[PDB]
Order: structure tokens, then C-alpha cells, then sequence
């Protein structure tokens, strides 16, 4: 019994850890994202800022 | 000559820098040789500059450039109801010139704190969801803010298309004209958007400017402060407006191309510094005045599109510190088929509760709190088993009422009729039965009492409230109903 | 003296002048409109022209325009004659109730109380809200700062707080409506005549409110602060008045800053902003201060942009005061309210030699489990709590609890919480959070401890659950 | 990591 | 006008004329050089200078080199006899074949039908295609995301739908290279010249190549997709058809226009787009469309930059399409063909309100059983196939039948397919589909429906199958 | 000269990044306009120019080619940065390399799932 | 003063971050273009040349000596940030504190792994 129970056990919860993973792997993506298009933005205008105090 | 006049000294990156015009205010609207229009934006001890409101293909250096003596401005009156405007006022169904007889500047500053008053009076979208869980009062400044395609402008149109029961109605005081002001949109939506507003007999109420994918920036900037002040001739006169602003994003993005181009210093997402003015000042502007000045309004609902539901973006933030509550329709649920893809928990109203009726406040009160004891229970997890009578119970209410909520498009619903359906849900009616058959029971009910009953319906909607006998009479009707209805 | 419009960009206005120069911060009035309009003078450009910011819409201005040096800076009426009355930037009233007359009139613009000129006392103030009070309690004569990002409860949180402390104050009270919305001005100022703080018949009103709002062209919004300010200062020096000074919201001020800013022709500085940020923030919220002469308790709501707390403006905030509320989204959206975030709020007060070692211990331990709590997050993530330690899902239970508990219904959002609002008294949330920490409720659900007021209504919440 | 196994027979066993 | 070169600084060339100033986006000629030296007008400096865009190398351009106006935008061939040719970004012949006479010509900038032009409706275009006339259902005048690049039928399918198009709508085809990479185009020509939709022998071409190859400068690779255009445009203003239009790819149309606009030395904007990104494309989208007379309907070629679908290039893209296609290398990992994705490809046009009940249904149907076998697949695999109920086991056995049917042979691979190609009727597709689901054929085997028609073929396969 | 003789030559340019940044210092010192990475509007076209003139001719033309095969150093292996942006855009395929791999005994580093070869087959032998 | 009279002294500059804000602005307002992050390009010169005076002086100079104890304030405990490593490698080490520590019950928040002192047991007493 003590088989069924446990190897049940680990199916569901294995089910839900990966479904924790992905929904975890979207949001990071979206973090990186964001902050991937900041950095770019961040840099330019600092160049642009730059260039025009001469 | 140049106390009047102009010629230009150089066009390029849509900003004209006309030499003389020694007269001009700022601000001032001036014209080009080639019957193109403009705004005196700086006035510089040599120097104009001035932004040009189309193509600046059509300005050379060189050009003639003449003043008005009239600050930026636009025509406003009834007599725009049914027309469909550029930015400008200019009318684009090539049905014939605006007889206009007033005018109206852009840029008026909102009314201050004296003149106006609490909302009070409701503004019905015919939307379940909305009208019983994010009540919007006459002029408030309710924001629909969700990504791209999850039926942000569908919001607007059921809202807009509600308001003929009124217009077509008995008291003025019980209507509303609608405006829509359309920015950065694709005219073949603006094109099919009438279409459906003219095949239901809204345009005969509703004015709509337009400033499209297509049309220079400075148009697609301008056109909400225009709109705006044709709804404010309604707010001013005892009257009521109601405007939409589709999208004040890509007003945004026009801003900041403009912005980008004379130079001043990017920001936050390269945004200049006053995006948030840009939108303040212009949702200022809708309000509720009190009787003393005149009790007419301005709602505004002005649409945002978010990225990923990144609701934390700062033209975003800008909005919801701006507005009085806002509408997040989200994409899952969108797809899961809930729709209004209407986010209960997140959407606020901050302002409309007064404004909502008591009926509703009957059945609706009841209804997040039986939603708010489903929104825990109910889970990312699809496969989860469960024990305890009592939260499980709960969990069986949320299905329904959530069914209760998913409406379609160009249907909006009487007042009376939400009451009615909702009372259904609310009081268990639909408890013993299947979450498939919400759906049509709802319709089915409908229909019945609607065909029916009109009897009740007219005491529940002239009351204002749900009498003893009402609710009583209400009670056994969904319980006959339910008698015969076939699974 | 006479100038002349020179140039004309949104609110920067040059102005020239032939023979007297107006030195900076002084007020010229421009000459030939229907109504009144301000130009403060920013700075010498030198060949005789200054260049001047102006305090209302510049639209219909025209070069060549005849300008008035007005000799002084922004002067506005003060004394006890503003008390009850709705005033300007400029000191006009906008409560159509007549000219405000008063004795005298102040400058909006004062040097900052020196350093002899300090006061170091510390009392604290008990709000009646569980989190504010046991973990970054404000203190008399103090400076509070409540910091949000968009619709998270800045406002909520000072109307609450003017509700519970500002109602039953002595002295009088000054709030300043700074670059927000217009309708809760009107909300306010109808809301204050109705519980009698401001009364339009006799002499009882003990508010005084100012106000540039969202509509406003940049340069007033920039100054409104300044104003509400000064009106403070009047009641503190002049009267040894004991103040209550509110302002919402402080940040529109730097953002106003930031909008005539590159139109001053400066190079910007990070993020866009105005290099003279900090300063700018520094000679104005070292005025707003408590002294030997009188106390100004104030509260002030500051936006944060995008939600960064890190942005410059926020950011350079925290330093001026002496309790701050930080609001957190990820709260709110979780349905905590207030929305306080306890790991991130602090107070100068907590200190054991001032709040007593008692409520210092509570204080520390309710951080220690919640910090523990974090810590074990990642994990509970992914993996819930299955795999955790016996002890561990206790600090967990606990944490859980004490979380909850921290929750709690404001009158003033007694519409959204459906549920009565609660003022707890600090010895009552000391206690709560001790047996709460104590293991003395390890047995009653979570549930039973969301949006209380006293642990006792806790327990009761439990029963009937069950 | 097998669910609440071992732990439910653990505490039951005290 | 003839005006000298003042200066020349990389693609930007800047002339000066000394009566009569060149309007922004005339074409300038360049006056003796061994090739054609387009430049582009696009400021008006002052001072007699216009600041124009090269549309080719500037290599051996000297200070007062002569330059002639030609008092108009870039105007191109346009007509019939370019069905079949391959074009420069100013018309030009690079094929080889002689000069492209046709009647008119017409300039590429040009504005968009008039909202009183505009159709009010929406209107399905049939491609013959299963895939994509079942469940993305192209729209007239409308603009489609084609997603997926090589080895995937990219160029066979762009090739069957330009015939399709030809069949079922008497309508003709443009291709514009938007940064073509010279080895690819080549390539392309001879393909569809093996495949006939080009004949150099003829005059049954039924598609105009124009190309912009990345060699050539910003400005080059900025227009050619609006020679493209001008020519499609033609094909409808003219001749009222119903014209096709292809831009490969979108993406190197709105990077060629950042290029430019640093060129023009014009600050840029989030992530480093240039700040006219939303008008550069609305001002080209917005000519694709239904008019009156015609319509012209789009596909767009798509590279998402970074898979960041929010990045502006992409984002701002999103704005004006109304349906994508999506190639997948798994599907024809399976043999599957056209790999057309079933479940991630879309379509604004899927609503029962456009489509109609049964069309919407249909697809609608076709869909969710696509979806339902996805949830068993993992089982199957696993626990092995047979825990499967009576229903469970439909559900595959018709998803299986369906997921074939969704595939189909194209009469552009006839060279040596050796199986002949179907253009299936709409009516035809959701008669078929309905059916499966109906159950019709549920008898009937899975080969019976790989590689076919309608399902009148479906049933004979079958019988020449057992 | 050998491409065009009927000739095959073989090239190597080691590397393009380090030319780029030859070039984004000379246009920022003539103070041209700088966009992201202060690279110049023109970056793109001078390596799309120069990677062009690779190519199979025809007989009719000689039958010579020129191969060309060009180094761009990621960092960080941010094959999305500007200048390793634009080559992978104008190249028919890449050759992808990676540390980890390197270090985990992969040598040569080849990260075979992300490179690719637009040409393909039609390149390989029979017998490969 | 003290230190070149064979006295002791020890300065806090608390803080300089503040004091970088006020050089930026003094800066950035005479029109010298902004830097990293919008700073003076000198910024670390204007730390450098500041704690290089503290000094211990050898016996011929009197064997005074200067100590500082500069506080630099981070961001989201940011310690890699670009002003908080520009004075980290003008310092003889550092002193790390973090609000993690300090809520978990560890006060001083001293972080170890990341705190150094470059002067090691040269400082300490024998019994130490
Ligand atoms: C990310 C949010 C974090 O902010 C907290 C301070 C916790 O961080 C740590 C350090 O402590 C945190 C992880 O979780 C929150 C907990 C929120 C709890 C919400 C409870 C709601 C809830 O709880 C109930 O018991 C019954 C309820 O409804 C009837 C409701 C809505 C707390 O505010
Ligand atoms: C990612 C793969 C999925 O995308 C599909 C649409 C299915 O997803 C679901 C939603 O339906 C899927 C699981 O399986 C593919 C099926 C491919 C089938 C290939 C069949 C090939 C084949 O089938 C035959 O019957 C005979 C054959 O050759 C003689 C060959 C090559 C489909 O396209
Ligand atoms: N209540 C509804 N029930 C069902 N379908 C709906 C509903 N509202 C909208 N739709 C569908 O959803 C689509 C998108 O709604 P729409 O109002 O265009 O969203 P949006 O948020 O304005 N999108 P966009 O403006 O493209 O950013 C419509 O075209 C319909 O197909
Ligand atoms: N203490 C609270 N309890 C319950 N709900 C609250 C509370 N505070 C705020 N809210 C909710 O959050 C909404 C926004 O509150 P509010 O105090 O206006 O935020 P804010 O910080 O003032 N927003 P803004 O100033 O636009 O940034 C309210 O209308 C309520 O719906
Ligand atoms: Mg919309
Ligand atoms: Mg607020």
C-alpha cells in the first residue's frame, strides 16, 4: 500500500514543482526582458547626454 | 509683413522655425502657404518655432506663414453628434462641413475644487461585470487599462451602444452623449468602428476624432485635448458627456516622438519629462460639477495598453495615479474564454460606489463577498481534491457567478435585467446546477421574465430599489422557472 | 521696474529690463492680462535679461509684453485669517469666499531654521494602526513619510491618520495639496467643513488648505509646497503652535522640478532629472521642521515612479525623515492593507531607551520570524511545504499568523474592506504580537487573525470559523 | 522528496 | 533647379540650390557619375541647403559636384510589364533583361486612402490553404505575421499562395527584399522561375521582385519596401484586383529607418529604435488595405529581436496585424506539410461574428480536439495507450485523422512531388472538417487523409488503401 | 582576384569586432551621430558591404568563389549585442562556441544545437 | 593638523555618496559634461585624493598618523555598483553591512565573507 500512497505521492507533487518551475521561468523571462531593454536605453542616453554637453 | 506674417527659415523634424510673426501669442494656431496649421510653441527673440499639425512635406523654406490671433482651438456644439472629426474639428465623413456656431480652446485648464461635487449619478456600460463590481459615476475618470487584444475598446463600445435606451428616452438629465477620440488606431478600425455604431444608432449620439496610425504626430497628440473640450461644452451646460480615449499610450509615444525630436532630455523610457502632465491635465477635465454649475459632467475612460500585463511600467503608473480606479482585463483570462477578461480582485472603483444603484448594492453587495471566498480556493492547481463542506461549497458558488459575469459583445443589459440574473446567482438559484448550463439559462431566464414580466422589471427599474413584494414576486419567479427548465 | 517679454517656452519666460535688474526669487507680474500672473525670477543670464519661471499657463504671452518687477518675492497672506480658507501658490483664495485679510504676509521663500535653532526631544505618536506603531513608530514633532507607488494607499493612509490624529489635535493643521488630484481637494475641504474643522461661520476652523493640483502648469506645482510650507512656519514661530502639516503628495514637486527644468537650459542629470535635485529638495524639506520656538509633526505621501523605490527622487527622500512607510504593491495585491511593507519601514524611535525594552523585543521578533520566513521562501516555492523541517513549518504557521495580523480596516476604507475600521492602542499591539510570537495561538487558523483590529476579535474570528 | 510521507507516518509514530 | 553638393559626411549628402528649394522627399539627381546617384530629400536646413539621404555609394562625390532636382519624389515603373522583373529601390533593372517599360510610373511616397475609401468590412481571403483558411484565416487588406524561418516551407509557401492568388483571385503578386542578402535573392528567383510563378519566356508571371540587398545604404533598405508598395498599389488603384504583397522582413524596415535616423543625427528612443518607429510604419502599414477599388493584402516577414515580443520593433508591429502565421520545424519534423502551426497561428477574423457560427464552430472545433489529444499524449507515451475510453479513444483517432487532413500537397511542388497539387474551397474546408468531427469517417483509416484535397479524396485514398 | 579568375579562395576576418571598433572611434572623433553602443548609423552597412562580396559565381563568370569566414566575440555570450547582432543577420549561419561546453571536455567547442548552415547539404558530400 | 604634529586623529565622512551627488551637481552646472552614470568622468579622483591623506607618518615626520572611516551608501545592497567599487579600491578594506543580517538578529550586520581589512593582524594586539 505503502507503495501506492508514496509513488502517488511523488507524481502529484512532481506535477506541481514543475508547474512552480515554468511558472517561475516566465516571470523571470520577463524581469530579464525589462531589464534587458533598460540597460540599452540606459546606456544611449547616457552617451547622447554626453555628446551634447560639448 | 512680419508683425503678422512669417516665412519660414527651415522645416525638418516637424518643427517649422518661422522668422518674423513679431505679433504672435504663444500658442497661438498660424497658417501655412499651403493651408496647413500650426501651434506657436516657442517664442524666441529671433525665431518661431512652430509645430505643425500634418505632413511638413508641405513646408519649405521660405513659406508664408500667417497668424489668427486665435489660440489653438476647435469647434464644439451639438452639431458634431453623429460627425466624425480630425484632430482639428474638421470633419472626415466627407458628409458635409460642421455648422458649428461655438469654439473652444484645447487647452483650458480643469475646473477647481468649489465647482464640483461627489459623483452621484450612475453612468451604466449595460456590462455585468462592470456595473456590478466597478461602478462607474458620472464624472469620474475610470481607466481600462490591459495587453494588446483583450477587449479593451469593447469596453468603450458596449458602453457607448448602452446609452441609447437613455438618449432615446425621457429625461435629459438620464443621458449621455458619447465622444471617442482615437489615437495611433488603424482607420480601417475607426471606418468599421462607426459602421457598428451607426448600425446601432449611436452615432446620433456619439462625435469621434480621429488621429490615426497615419497622421502626424502632433495630431495624434492633439486629438484628446480636442475631444475633451467638445465633451466639456456638455459638462458645461447641464449636460452630460462621456469620452474615451483610445489609447493614451500611443498618445504617449506620439508625445515623446515629438518631444525626442526637439531635443528635450529623455527620461524614464526615454519619456520626457512631463508625460505625466500631458495625461493630468487632460484627465482633469472630467468631472462632476454641483448644482450651482449647472450638475453636468465629463467621464472619462481612457484606454492604456500594458506589456506582458507589466502593470508596473511607468506610463501605466502615470495613469492609475491619475485616474479614479481602474479595469485590468487580463490575457489568461482572455483565452480561458472569461470574458470581459475582467480581473475582479486587481479593478478598482474608487469613487463609484455612491454612484452605483441600490438594487445592484442588494445583489452586487453580496457577490465579491461570495467571489472573495472563491478567489482564494481557487487555484493555479487544476488537479486538487478537497474535504470540508463549507469551503467546498464556496468553491461552487465562484463557477457560477463567474458564468454569470462572461457576457458578449454589443448586448448591454438593462439595469433591471443585471439585477435580475445576478439575483438568480446571489441567492443559490443556480446552485444545483452545472457550471455548462450558466450560460443558457441565463439567456433563457432572461428572455422569459423579459417577455413576460415587463411588470416587475418597471417597478425594480422605477423603484431603484427591490420592494418586499418585488423580491418576493422576484423569488418565485426564478423558482418556476427553474421548475420547468430543461438541463 | 518695467521689462519685457523676451522669450516664451512653455513656463520659462525671459524677461529683459532697462534699468533695475530684479534680483532672483523675486516676483514680477505680467503686465496686460485678464488675470493674474507671476514670473519668479530664476536667474541673470546676464546682457540685462533674467530668466524667470512662470506660476500659471503662459499661453497668449507675446514678445515685446510689458513685465513689473513686483521688488519681492512670492508673498502670501499669513496668520490666522487663512485658517479654514482654500489658498493659492500665489496666496489668492480659491474657496470664493472673499480676500483673506490678514495682518501680515510672508514670503514663500525663508532660509532654513539653523542648527542652535534644532530640537532633539523624542515622543513618540501613536497612530492606532498595529503596523505603523509596533514596528516604525512616527513620533511627536517628528518627520513621517509615507512612500507608494501608484494606488497602493498613500492617501488612504494620511486621510486615516488625519482621521485618527489630526481630528483630536490641539494646534492647528496645514494640508498641502501638491500636484494631485482636484476631486479630493473638493472631497477634503466638503468633508472638513462637515466634521467642523472647517466651520464658514465663525472663527473655529483649525485647517488652513493650499493648494496646486494636477492641472497646474509646472512652475506652480514646483512652489505649492513651498507655500503650504510657509503657512506651517507662521503657526510654529509666530505662536509657539504646536503643528500638524500634511502634504500630498511631495513628490510632484521634484517631478514639477524636473518639468522646467531642461527649459532652464540645464544639462540633466540621471534619469533625466534636474542636477539640483537634492538641493532643491534639501533648502525646502529642512524648513519643514520642528524647533525650540514650535513643533510641526509632519506627514507627507511620496509617489514612487514605476514603483522604483531606487529612483532619484524617492531615493533622495528617505535621508529627511525620521519614520517612513513604505507601501508595497506586492502587499496590497495580496490583499494586506495597509500595505506596508514591515522589513522596509524603520524609525529613528526604535530604540529600546525610548519605546520601552518591551515593545522593542516584540518589535525585533516579529522582524526576526518574517526575515526567517523569507529566507525559507525560495524553497516553498518550488517545492511547498512538504519538505520543510517540523521547526521550520512552525516559524512558517507563525510568520503566517503574525502576517496576517499586521493587516487591519481603516474607517476610511471601511467601503472596501466591508468590515467596521479599528484603532488599536499600542499597548494592545504589543501584547497580540507577543502571544502571537509566544506560540499561544498556534492553534487557531491564519484566517482567523486577516483584518483585525485587537488580538481578542482574533480569537472571536476563530470561533466563528468554527 | 516524496509528498507528506514520511512525515505523516513520523508524526503519527510519536 | 540644378543645385552643387555642399557637404558630404558618409550617405548624408547635403545641397545647396540658389533659386528654388527641392520639398522634402524629392529625388535629387546626381550629375555625372557612372551610375544613377539617387538622393533623397529630407530637411530644409535653410539657407538654400537641403540635407538629403544617398541611396547608393557617395564614394567619389566632390564639393560642388552638380546635382539636378527632379522635382519629384522617387517615381518607379509600374504596371504589367513588371510582373516578372526584378527592381531596384528606384526602379531599376537588376536582372538584366532590358529596361522595364511600362506607361506610368509612380512616385513610392505616397498617403493612404481617405477614411471615406476605406471598406467598413471585414472579409476573409481564401488561399486554398487548410491550415490557413480553417483556423488563421487571412483578411482582405489586412497584414499577416509569417513566424518561422528555414528548412520549414518559408519560400514554398510564399510561392503557392502568390499562385493561389493568381488562381482564385485573378489577383497578382509583389515581393519586396526589404535587406536581402544578394545570395537569397538569386536564389529566389531561380526558384520560382523553376516553379513557373516566374517565365522569362512568357508573359504568365504572376510576381514583381523588388529588392533592397543589405549592401545597400539605410536609406535604400528604408524604401524599397515602399517601391514594393507603389507597385502593389498599382495592381488595385488601377486595375482594382486584389494584389498581394509581401515584405521580407518587416524587421529590416524598421531597423534600415533607425539607421537612417541616426544618420539624420536625431536623438534615439527606448531601446535604441528612433523616436518616429510608430509613424515610420503606420505611415506604410496604413496603405495596405481594402479600398473601394481593390485591395491589397500583406505578408510580413518577422524577426523577433532578443524573443522579446515586447521589444518595441516587434510590439510596435503587433499594432498593425491581423493574423500570423506560424512555420514550425517540429511539424515537419513529422512530414507535415504546410508546417503550418494549428494551435499557435491566429486570426482577428475568428469570430463567429465575421466568420460566420459554422465556419467560427468548425474551427473552433478543429481546435479544442487538437488540443485534447495534446493532454493525452503525455499518457499514451507513458501508462501506453489503453487506459483510453470509447471517448478517449475518438478523440485521438479523429485528432489523428484531423491533424492529417490539416496537411496537403501544393502545386507549387509538382516539379517532383509527382503528386499533384489541390487548392481546397473554403467550403469545401469546413465541410471536410465538419465531418470528421462529425464522425463520418471515423471508420475511415488515417492514410486515407495524409497529403489531400477534400475529402472526396479522403474516401478514395481509401479504397485504393483497402 | 581569385574569386573572379575562376579561382576558389578561403577568408578569414579575425575579427570584425575589433574593426568595428576601429570604426565607431573614428566616427565619434569626426563626431558623427552615436546610437546604441555609440556605434554609428552606418555600422551595419560596413560589414553587410564587406560580407557581400563573398560569392559563388557562375561559369559564365568563371565558376570562382570566395568563402568568407568571419570572427565576431560575443561577451558574455550576448549573441543579441549590436555588432554580433548585425554579422549574424548578413551571415548564412554560425558556428556557435561556448566555455562551459569548452571546459566540460567539449573540444572543439561547437554548441551543435545552435549552430547552423543555411547553405546545408547542398554543401555536404554523399557520403557525409 | 594633528596628524603632522606626532598627534592622532581619526575622520568619518559620513557620507560620500552625498558629497558625489553635490560634486555632479556643482559639476554638470559649469557645464562639464556628465559622466558614467551622469558623474563628473573624475569622480574617483575626487575620492582618491581625499583618503590618500589619511596617513600614518614615520618617525621622522613625527609618527602621527591620519585614520578614515568614509561611508558610502548602496542601492538594494548593491555592493558591485560603480561608486561603491570606485571608493572599495581607494580603502584599505571594508565593512559590509546588510539588512538581511541585521533582521535576522545579526548586529552588528557585518558581513564577513565580503568585509576585508588590507592592514590584517599588522593592527592587532598579540592577544588579539
Ligand atoms: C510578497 C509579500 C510579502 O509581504 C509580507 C510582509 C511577507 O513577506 C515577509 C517577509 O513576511 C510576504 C511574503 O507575504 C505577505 C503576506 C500576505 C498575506 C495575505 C493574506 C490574506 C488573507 O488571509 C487570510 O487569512 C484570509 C483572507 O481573506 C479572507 C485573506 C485575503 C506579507 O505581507
Ligand atoms: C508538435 C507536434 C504537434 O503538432 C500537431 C498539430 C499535433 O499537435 C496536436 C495539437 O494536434 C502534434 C502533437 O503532432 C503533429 C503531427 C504530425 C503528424 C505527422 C504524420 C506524418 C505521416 O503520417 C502518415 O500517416 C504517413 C506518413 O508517411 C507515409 C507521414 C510522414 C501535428 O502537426
Ligand atoms: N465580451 C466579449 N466576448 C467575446 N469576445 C469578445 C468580447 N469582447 C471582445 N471580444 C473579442 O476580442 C477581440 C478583441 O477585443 P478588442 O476590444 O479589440 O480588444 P483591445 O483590447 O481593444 N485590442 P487592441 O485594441 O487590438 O489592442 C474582439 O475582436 C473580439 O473578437
Ligand atoms: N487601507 C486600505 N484598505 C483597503 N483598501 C485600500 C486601502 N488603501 C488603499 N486601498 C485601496 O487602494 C485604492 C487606492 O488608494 P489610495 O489611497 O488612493 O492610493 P494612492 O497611493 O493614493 N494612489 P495614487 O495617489 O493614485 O498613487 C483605494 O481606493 C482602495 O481601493
Ligand atoms: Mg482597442
Ligand atoms: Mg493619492
Amino acid at each position: 500500500e505503502s507503495t501506492t500512497s508514496e509513488q502517488s505521492a511523488r507524481m502529484t507533487a512532481m506535477d506541481n514543482a514543475s508547474k512552480n518551475a515554468s511558472e517561475m521561468i516566465d516571470k523571470l523571462t520577463l524581469t530579464f526582458n525589462r531589464t534587458r531593454q533598460a540597460v540599452i536605453t540606459k546606456e544611449l542616453i547616457e552617451i547622447i547626454s554626453g555628446a551634447a554637453a560639448l | 509683413d512680419l508683425e503678422e506674417t512669417g516665412r519660414v527659415l527651415s522645416i525638418g523634424d516637424g518643427i517649422a522655425r518661422v522668422h518674423g510673426l513679431r505679433n504672435v501669442q504663444a500658442e497661438e494656431m498660424v497658417e501655412f502657404s499651403s493651408g496647413l496649421k500650426g501651434m506657436s510653441l516657442n517664442l524666441e527673440p529671433d525665431n518661431v518655432g512652430v509645430v505643425v499639425f500634418g505632413n511638413d512635406k508641405l513646408i519649405k523654406e521660405g513659406d508664408i506663414v500667417k497668424r489668427t490671433g486665435a489660440i489653438v482651438d476647435v469647434p464644439v456644439g451639438e452639431e458634431l453628434l453623429g460627425r466624425v472629426v480630425d484632430a482639428l474639428g474638421n470633419a472626415i465623413d466627407g458628409k458635409g462641413p460642421i455648422g458649428s456656431k461655438a469654439r473652444r480652446r484645447v487647452g483650458l485648464k480643469a475646473p477647481g475644487i468649489i465647482p464640483r461635487i461627489s459623483v452621484r449619478e450612475p453612468m451604466q456600460t449595460g456590462i455585468k461585470a462592470v456595473d456590478s463590481l466597478v461602478p462607474i459615476g458620472r464624472g469620474q475618470r475610470e481607466l481600462i487599462i490591459g495587453d494588446r487584444q483583450t477587449g479593451k475598446t469593447s469596453i468603450a463600445i458596449d458602453t457607448i451602444i448602452n446609452q441609447k435606451r437613455f438618449n432615446d428616452g425621457t429625461d435629459e438629465k438620464k443621458k449621455l452623449y458619447c465622444i471617442y477620440v482615437a489615437i495611433g488606431q488603424k482607420r480601417s478600425t475607426v471606418a468599421q468602428l462607426v459602421k457598428r455604431l451607426t448600425d446601432a444608432d449611436a452615432m446620433k449620439y456619439t462625435i469621434v476624432v480621429s488621429a490615426t496610425a497615419s497622421d502626424a504626430a502632433p495630431l495624434q497628440y492633439l486629438a484628446p485635448y480636442s475631444g475633451c473640450s467638445m465633451g466639456e461644452y456638455f459638462r458645461d451646460n447641464g449636460k452630460h458627456a462621456l469620452i474615451i480615449y483610445d489609447d493614451l499610450s500611443k498618445q504617449a509615444v506620439a508625445y515623446r516622438q515629438m518631444s525626442l525630436l526637439l531635443r528635450r532630455p529623455p527620461g524614464r523610457e526615454a519619456y520626457p519629462g512631463d508625460v505625466f502632465y500631458l495625461h493630468s491635465r487632460l484627465l482633469e477635465r472630467a468631472a462632476k460639477m454641483n448644482d450651482a454649475f449647472g450638475g453636468g459632467s465629463l467621464t472619462a475612460l481612457p484606454v492604456i495598453e500594458t506589456q506582458a500585463g507589466d502593470v508596473s511600467a511607468y506610463i501605466p503608473t502615470n495613469v492609475i495615479s491619475i485616474t479614479d480606479g481602474q479595469i485590468f482585463l487580463e490575457t489568461e483570462l482572455f483565452y480561458k474564454g472569461i470574458r470581459p477578461a475582467i480581473n475582479v480582485g486587481l479593478s478598482v472603483s474608487r469613487v463609484g460606489s455612491a454612484a452605483q444603484t441600490r438594487a445592484m448594492k442588494q445583489v452586487a453587495g453580496t457577490m465579491k463577498l461570495e467571489l472573495a471566498q472563491y478567489r482564494e480556493v481557487a487555484a493555479f492547481a487544476q488537479f486538487g481534491s478537497d474535504l470540508d463542506a463549507a469551503t467546498q461549497q464556496l468553491l461552487s458558488r465562484g463557477v457560477r457567478l463567474t458564468e454569470l459575469l462572461k457576457q458578449g459583445q454589443y448586448s448591454p443589459m438593462a439595469i433591471e435585467e443585471q439585477v435580475a440574473v445576478i439575483y438568480a446567482g446571489v441567492r443559490g438559484y443556480l446552485d444545483k446546477l452545472e457550471p455548462s448550463k450558466i450560460t443558457k439559462f441565463e439567456n433563457a431566464f432572461l428572455s422569459h421574465v423579459i417577455s413576460q414580466h415587463q411588470a416587475l422589471l418597471g417597478k425594480i427599474r422605477t423603484d431603484g430599489k427591490i420592494s418586499e413584494e418585488s423580491d418576493a414576486k422576484l423569488k418565485e419567479i426564478v423558482t418556476n422557472f427553474l421548475a420547468g427548465f430543461e438541463a | 521696474t518695467t521689462g519685457r517679454i523676451v522669450a516664451v517656452i512653455g513656463a520659462v519666460v525671459d524677461v529683459q529690463f532697462d534699468e533695475g535688474l530684479p534680483p532672483i526669487l523675486n516676483a514680477l507680474e505680467v503686465q496686460g492680462r485678464e488675470t493674474r500672473l507671476v514670473l519668479e525670477v530664476a536667474q541673470h543670464l546676464g546682457e540685462s535679461t533674467v530668466r524667470t519661471i512662470a506660476m500659471d499657463g503662459t499661453e497668449g504671452l507675446v514678445r515685446g509684453q510689458k513685465v513689473l518687477d513686483s521688488g519681492a518675492p512670492i508673498r502670501i497672506p499669513v496668520g490666522p485669517e487663512t485658517l479654514g480658507r482654500i489658498m493659492n501658490v500665489i496666496g489668492e483664495p480659491i474657496d470664493e469666499r472673499g480676500p483673506i485679510k490678514t495682518k501680515q504676509f510672508a514670503a514663500i521663500h525663508a532660509e532654513a531654521p539653523e542648527f542652535v535653532e534644532m530640537s532633539v526631544e523624542q515622543e513618540i505618536l501613536v497612530t492606532g494602526i498595529k503596523v505603523v506603531d509596533l514596528l516604525a513608530p512616527y513620533a511627536k514633532g517628528g518627520k513621517i513619510g509615507l512612500f507608494g507607488g501608484a494606488g497602493v494607499g498613500k492617501t488612504v493612509l494620511i486621510m486615516e491618520l488625519i482621521n485618527n490624529v489630526a481630528k483630536a489635535h490641539g494646534g492647528y493643521s496645514v494640508f498641502a495639496g501638491v500636484g494631485e488630484r482636484t476631486r479630493e481637494g473638493n472631497d477634503l475641504y466638503h468633508e472638513m467643513i462637515e466634521s467642523g474643522v472647517i466651520n464658514l461661520k465663525d472663527a473655529t476652523s483649525k485647517v488652513a488648505l493650499v493648494y496646486g493640483q494636477m492641472n497646474e502648469p509646472p512652475g506652480a506645482r514646483a512652489r505649492v509646497a513651498l507655500t503650504g510650507l510657509t503657512v506651517a512656519e507662521y503657526f510654529r514661530d509666530q505662536e509657539g503652535q504646536d503643528v500638524l502639516l500634511f502634504i500630498d503628495n511631495i513628490f510632484r514637486f521634484t517631478q514639477a522640478g524636473s518639468e522646467v527644468s531642461a527649459l532652464l537650459g540645464r544639462i540633466p542629470s540621471a534619469v533625466g532629472y534636474q542636477p539640483t535635485l537634492a538641493t532643491d529638495m534639501g533648502t525646502m524639506q529642512e524648513r519643514i521642521t520642528t524647533t525650540k520656538k514650535g513643533s510641526i509633526t509632519s506627514v507627507q505621501a511620496i509617489y514612487v515612479p514605476a514603483d522604483d523605490l531606487t529612483d532619484p527622487a524617492p531615493a533622495t527622500t528617505f535621508a529627511h525623515l525620521d519614520a517612513t512607510t513604505v507601501l508595497s504593491r506586492a502587499i496590497a495585491e495580496l490583499g494586506i492593507y495597509p500595505a506596508v511593507d514591515p522589513l522596509d519601514s524603520t524609525s529613528r524611535i526604535m530604540d529600546p531607551n525610548i519605546v520601552g525594552s518591551e515593545h522593542y523585543d516584540v518589535a525585533r521578533g516579529v522582524q526576526k520570524i518574517l526575515q526567517d520566513y523569507k529566507s525559507l521562501q525560495d524553497i516553498i516555492a518550488i517545492l511547498g511545504m512538504d519538505e520543510l523541517s517540523e521547526e521550520d513549518k512552525l516559524t512558517v504557521s507563525r510568520a503566517r499568523k503574525i502576517q496576517r495580523f499586521l493587516s487591519q480596516p481603516f474607517q476610511v476604507a471601511e467601503v472596501f474592506t466591508g468590515h467596521l475600521g479599528k484603532l488599536v492602542p499600542l499597548k494592545e499591539t504589543i501584547k497580540g504580537f507577543q502571544q502571537i510570537l509566544a506560540g499561544e495561538y498556534d492553534h487557531l487558523p491564519e484566517q482567523a487573525f486577516y483584518m483585525v483590529g485587537p488580538i481578542e476579535e482574533a480569537v472571536a474570528k476563530a470561533d466563528k470559523l468554527a | 522528496l516524496c509528498g507528506a510521507i514520511h512525515s505523516s507516518v513520523a508524526k503519527q509514530m510519536k
